[PDB]
């Protein structure tokens, strides 16, 4: 660490050129020096002396393999810019001979070459895909093919879920179906390692997996993650709770039966900290979460309402980020449309009304017709018992009424007939 | 229906999720 720091591009060409595979190895190794420093390290003018096929073709040399390691590092790094950076070492041809490296007997350079495939695989679903037609998804899972992960060094085994993350990543189109059920096994049992890197990453794969169509969910709700995706769900490191909640969340779009899974695993009772979780992504995604259970069927509601949500939702509604109180205006009016009367009715002995009539007050057009809906649906059920003008009162008491009539004359056609409607029918 | 279920709008890069691409900082 004294002859190779800070070479200019031409020495490193230099070396590189020279018929010296040791005057190689260090022009190489300066190479990746130079592509390791924090301020602005030089990609584009490595990609313009043509050094990319030089480390490439290095990648391959079993007989020096410092050489295939300070290369492998050299390209990790040009692939960790931007698009057209990564596609430089993709056109390059590493994808194949950083998948030959996964079987080095160095586990450094195996290593190396699980980043770099991490690094190509990120860059998007074309190149995803691309690394997994080459083949890496075997030589990668053979790399955890142990008794007990415990063994493997943790920076290795951090890396390595990491890049099972991002070839689970990312739409338009999803990951092959094979692949998923390829790795999905995995994947399951690096949830219960006990490191907070793996399982972090780990719901983060499963939250990719389950963000899609309902036969998604199930291969991954088939597995039986879901009473550990409750568990990570209680976790006190956020950087497991949060892609916890969205792997629940994305279960919980699907069928009623998918959902049912996870209130059986027990996912209500950690509502009542998530609701109130002072990280705001935390609240928006449970509140989000909680729309979709509510859209579930009238014994769902029943739990939500055993568990004690509703008022937990109220509290949602009173005081939150506006973003999250518009989820929980759609959990409301997602409930008020699957209810049965007595669940509806008790929504208001809850308190829904006031901090309902509160939000009318937002711009956001979409909130108010959802708002719109919701009261609709409060006062037919009342009206199912002859309440209508009890509750009349309620939202004359609160200002609502006035905000109602406001509204009368807005903007949206959607919006103004059933403000209309509301008074035509119920106040006046 | 009850079809009122809402798919997640939030994108699988950016700001909250993980690293796509990192640089080695050092061995």
């Amino acid at each position: 660490n004294q002859g190779t720091v800070n070479w200019s591009v031409e020495d490193i060409v230099k070396g590189i050129n020279s018929n010296n595979l040791e005057s190689q190895l260090q022009a190489t190794q300066a190479a990746r020096k130079l592509l390791s420093r924090e301020k602005q390290p030089p990609i584009d003018n490595i990609i313009r002396a043509g050094l990319i096929p030089k480390f490439v073709s290095f990648l391959g040399k079993t007989d020096c393999s410092p050489i295939q390691f300070e290369s492998a590092w050299a390209l990790t790094n040009i692939a960790s810019g931007t698009s057209e950076q990564t596609k430089a070492v993709v056109d390059g041809g590493a994808i194949p001979a950083f998948i030959s490296l996964l079987a080095s007997p160095h586990a450094h350079i195996s290593e190396q070459a699980v980043w770099a495939l991490g690094n190509i695989a990120g860059d998007g679903s074309a190149f995803r895909d691309l690394v997994i037609k080459h083949g890496a998804i075997d030589p990668l899972l053979a790399l955890l093919a142990v008794p007990d992960l415990s063994t493997l060094a943790c920076g290795y085994l951090r890396n390595l879920t990491w890049t099972l993350s991002n070839l689970c990543r990312n739409k338009n189109p999803a990951p092959p179906l094979d692949a998923v059920e390829q790795i999905l096994p995995t994947l399951v049992r690096l949830l219960h390692h006990n490191d907070p890197e793996v399982l972090a990453d780990s719901c983060w794969a499963i939250s990719y997996l389950t963000d899609g169509p309902n036969e998604r969910i199930e291969m991954v709700v088939k597995k039986g993650v879901v009473p550990q995706l409750v568990k990570l769900l209680g976790a006190t490191e956020l950087p497991i709770v949060t892609p916890a909640l969205r792997a629940i969340g994305n279960i919980v779009t699907g069928t009623d039966e998918q959902t049912q899974k996870v209130i059986d695993a027990g996912a209500l009772a950690v509502f009542p900290s998530l609701l109130t979780n002072p990280k705001t992504n935390i609240q928006k995604e449970a509140t989000w979460t909680m729309s979709n259970i509510t859209a579930g069927r009238q014994d769902q509601i029943q739990q939500v309402v055993n568990h004690g949500l509703v008022p937990f939702l109220v509290g949602v509604l009173s005081k939150a980020d506006f973003k999250t109180q518009k989820e929980a205006a759609w959990a409301i009016t997602n409930y008020t449309s699957g209810g049965t009367v007595e669940q509806i009715v008790y929504l208001v002995h809850c308190g829904i009304i006031e901090p309902l009539m509160n939000l009318l007050s937002a711009k956001d057009t979409k909130i108010i017709q959802v708002i719109l809906d919701a009261i609709s649906n409060i006062f037919q059920a009342a009206e199912k018992l002859g309440e209508t003008e009890k509750l009349s009162i309620m939202i004359e008491e609160c200002g609502g009424l006035d905000k109602i009539e406001a509204l009368q004359r807005h903007e949206n056609e959607s919006v103004y007939k059933a403000s209309l409607n509301l008074i035509e029918k119920y106040f006046s | 229906r009850q079809q009122r279920k809402r798919v997640s709008l939030e994108p699988h890069q950016g700001p909250g999720t993980p690293e796509s691409k990192k640089a080695t900082s050092c061995f």
